[PDB]
């Protein structure tokens, strides 16, 4: 009829699950929204378990590399899915977010140091038992079987990376093919992220575009190692970051670069979206 | 008459079995011909796919296909299936609902179709006029229930046939002709050969060469394609062009033959450029603001400087974006002219021209080699 059928199409507009999913849910509930609803949300993580399950194995190359950068903490988050169409989804990057204030709640709580920096890693086992956030329920874990539910494409978290600076130290960043998507305040999506930890009794109001520099730089060189000052330049297939020629200027090194700004480069993170 | 068409769509949703049930129920990147015309059948993976194929030209999309499953309705990266057409230029879709052919629910479906009416609307397109076939891909495919296999897919081929329309010649704009080589014929005179880029071509018009420090004019005397010769010429064929009381030596490749004073020479453009990976042939690092590569088009070549948009201070291999790139000297680059750029023996990008900007004092200031 055509009461029943504006039920269905109300339930959908609203919650968003397949018309399959609402038309059951709705005759389940002898045709009570309300109750539909309530049923639909409910069999969410269900569905999205079986679902990851039966995706589980196909190739996810593309995705994106989440930077989220909270007072003196940075987290660095890689999610992976099927399609670009999919990482340019607004659903998807919410899933980022998710990941990146997982991250970030679980390293603000791990080792902080007075006199020196500190850095850690995430396996994809170990990024998906953490916590999801205050918000949601369950693991990280449990929210990426929710978004492979909703998206219909196989997801993996794939890894993670933080640091911790106290004064004396800063974080230079760059993400490289950054996404527009002003509704996660803070949170720079893109393919390519990079840190880049130094220390320095300059002013962090006063290292801005340096930092962005460098992370470009990382971004750019794809250096394998930090290097040292009293290495010789090393041309354009120069491994060790500081004897690199300068990204914006071959004519230099990198080290060349940084070291008048009163910074001198301790180590870095450059993350790839889909690399190895 | 060829025509390029792409399906778009969430794969479990049936693309790969629709395109399969076209290439059964017709033979009684893959191609295909209905009795209107040749298809390109095209169905990428991903948006910059899409985007890099129609930079390149290599698949430049008249239309999209747009495959959606009854069941689980328009997904959320459907919005994304749709921006992606919008932006690469196609503004005709053909929907197919793929349904579970289990004679379902008639009521369900038509939400389905309203819901993307109202998308395609949504994005510019006009939902109401869309031709939306029902029907089931894997019945069509396994020649099983002709009513809703066969005929949804006979369909959608009409739908095709009819909505999405042929590629423009551009016979309307004035003729343009690249000259590739020059040539004289014992008796008759000198002839340029090339092919026509856009416009007509009848033997008797007045022509002009352009690219060289002076500016030459005269008429085109004869037409010749294969040893035949003709008296008009299309946009798109390879021919030789007898001109009138010239020799070879005031004429070489590189030039541009086009109708008397209807084209402006272009130095400042803005385009949609395409970066090679080193697996295609391109670099291995990237390149910043004021690299100076040299750009290729038509049948010319000149040095060009490269500025990256605001903000940009680098572009990765493999990347695409919208560049502003400054030519060393004016040359014949119009709206919708494809090029490549080359750093010394290979080729490290290709573009396609989107503006054609007045010059800038800035522009003008630049320094060079």
């Amino acid at each position: 009829s055509a009461s029943s059928k504006e039920l269905l199409m109300k339930l959908r507009r609203k919650t968003g699950y397949s018309f399959i999913n609402c038309k059951k849910a709705l005759e389940t509930c002898g045709g009570d929204l309300k109750q539909a609803e309530s049923w639909l949300h409910k069999q969410a993580q269900k569905e999205g378990w079986s679902k990851a399950a039966r995706l589980h194995g196909r190739k996810t190359k593309e995705g994106l590399i989440g930077l989220l950068q909270e007072g003196d903490t940075t987290v660095l988050v890689e999610v992976n899915c099927e399609t670009d169409f999919v990482s340019r989804n607004l659903k998807f990057q919410q899933l980022v977010q998710q990941v990146a204030l997982g991250t970030l709640l679980h390293c603000q709580n791990l080792k902080d140091q007075l006199s020196t920096y500190s850095k850690g890693f995430l396996n994809s086992s170990e990024l998906s038992e953490l916590p999801a956030g205050p918000e949601r329920e369950g693991s990280l874990k449990d929210q990426l079987a929710l978004a492979i539910g909703k998206l219909g494409e196989n997801m993996i978290l794939k890894r993670a990376a933080w640091v911790k600076v106290p004064a004396g130290f800063y974080v230079g960043s760059y993400v490289h093919g950054a996404m527009h998507s002003p509704s996660l305040h803070n949170l720079v999506l893109g393919k390519y992220g990079a840190l880049v930890i130094c220390e320095t009794s300059e002013l962090k109001a006063n290292l801005a575009d340096l930092g962005r520099r460098l992370g470009q730089h990382v971004v750019g060189m794809a250096p394998l190692s930090v290097g040292s000052l009293d290495d010789e330049p090393g041309g354009e297939a120069e491994t060790k970051m500081l004897s690199q020629p300068y990204l914006l200027d071959p004519s230099i090194t990198l080290g060349q670069y940084v070291q008048p700004h009163g910074v001198s480069v301790v180590d870095f993170v450059r993350f790839e979206c889909g690399e190895g | 008459p060829h025509v390029n068409v792409g399906t778009i769509g969430h794969v479990d949703h049936g693309k790969t079995t629709l395109t399969a049930a076209i290439t059964k129920i017709l033979a009684e990147h893959v191609e295909y011909s209905t009795a209107a015309r040749h298809y390109a059948h095209t169905d990428c993976p991903g948006h910059a796919d899409y985007v890099k194929n129609m930079i390149t030209g290599t698949a430049p999309l008249d239309g999209c296909i747009l495959v959606v499953a009854a069941n689980d309705g328009p997904m959320p990266q459907t919005r994304e299936h749709l921006l992606l057409a919008r932006q690469i230029g196609v503004e005709h879709v053909v929907v197919y609902v793929n349904k579970a052919d289990a004679v379902q629910d008639s009521e369900m479906v038509e939400l389905v179709e309203l819901e993307i009416r109202e998308l395609l609307t949504e994005f510019g397109y006009k939902g109401e006029e869309t031709p939306i076939i029902v029907g089931s891909a894997l019945c069509a495919l396994e020649q099983r229930d002709p009513e809703l296999g066969l005929k949804s897919v006979q369909k959608l081929l009409d739908a095709v046939d009819t909505y999405i329309p042929v590629p423009t010649r551009d016979l309307e704009k004035p003729f343009l002709l690249p000259v590739e080589s020059v040539y004289s014929i014992p008796g008759r005179g000198t002839v340029v050969t090339g092919t026509l880029e856009r416009g007509i071509l009848k033997k008797g018009d007045e022509c002009e060469f352009l690219g060289h420090s002076k500016n030459i004019r005269t008429v085109v005397t004869g037409i010749e394609m294969f040893h035949k010769s003709l008296d008009r010429a299309e946009a798109g064929d390879n021919l030789g062009a007898l001109v009138r009381g010239l020799k070879r030596e005031d004429l070489r490749r590189g030039l541009v033959m086009a109708k008397p004073g209807s084209i402006q020479p272009h130095q400042k453009v803005e385009a949609q450029v395409y970066i090679l990976t080193k697996e295609e042939g391109g670099r291995h690092k990237p390149f910043v603001s004021h690299f100076m590569p040299v750009m290729f088009s038509l049948t010319w070549d000149m040095a060009c400087r490269i500025i990256l948009p605001p903000g940009k201070e680098l572009a990765m291999p493999g990347e695409d974006l919208k560049l502003t790139l400054i030519l060393r000297q004016p040359m014949i680059l119009e709206k919708g002219q494809r090029f490549t750029l080359r750093d010394g023996n290979r080729t490290i990008g290709t573009g396609l021209v989107t503006d054609t900007p007045a010059m800038t004092e800035e522009d003008k200031n630049i320094k060079w080699s």
